[PDB]
């Protein structure tokens, strides 16, 4: 009942983009891994679909919808959230 | 509708098809008459097919009438810039000059 999860590199228009630039079946490969793999629930596919995301950065196109088309939300420190296309240089209280 | 009676026999006509998403099954019964309908009335069709989500079934049931209905399927509409250039150039490639 998980194996959908995966599916989603492949089915879902967010991860379907990237297709030309980087080929999901290695990813979905991988993702089907970690199900068997795993113990817990729906959140086990969620490393193949990000490092997938971040292949997609690499080779230059940014992944915006991934982390709401799907239930995988990255870990963050105490009052951020996970984003695509952070700025480097990031503006601060103490910088010019 | 559109072409309910030629009035340009002198041109091409087409219809560019993009197309995302899919039927279901009680709708897409009377498909295969409309295009090759289509056909019959001297129009091509070009199936474009943008996403997961378009039914490829119904692009290559638009190839099967004839080979000028040659398709195009992409990963997303971003690519449709990409595609820009063969495409306008592969319509007129199918238009007849004056």
């Amino acid at each position: 009942g998980l194996w959908e999860q995966c599916q989603l590199l492949k089915s879902t228009s967010v991860f379907a983009r990237c297709h030309p630039l980087v080929d999901p079946e290695p990813f979905v490969a991988l993702c089907e891994k970690t199900l068997c793999e795993c113990a817990g629930g729906l959140e086990c596919a969620c490393p193949a679909l990000l490092e997938y995301a971040r292949t997609c950065a690499q080779e230059g196109m940014v992944l915006y919808g991934w982390t709401d088309h799907s239930a995988c939300s990255p870990v963050c420190p105490a009052g951020m959230e996970y984003r695509q296309c952070v700025s480097p240089c990031a503006r601060t209280c103490q910088s010019l | 509708q559109i072409f309910s009676k030629i009035d340009r026999p002198e041109a091409s006509r087409i219809a560019l098809l993009l197309m995302a998403s899919q039927e279901p099954q009680r709708m897409s019964r009377n498909f295969v008459r409309y295009v090759q309908g289509l056909k019959k009335k001297k129009v091509i069709v070009i199936p474009v097919g943008i996403g997961p989500h378009a039914n490829l079934k119904q692009i290559r049931l638009i190839e099967k009438q004839a080979p000028e209905n040659k398709a195009f399927v992409l990963s997303s509409v971003d690519e449709l810039e990409q595609q820009r250039d063969e495409i306008v150039s592969y319509l007129c490639d199918l238009a007849p000059e004056a």
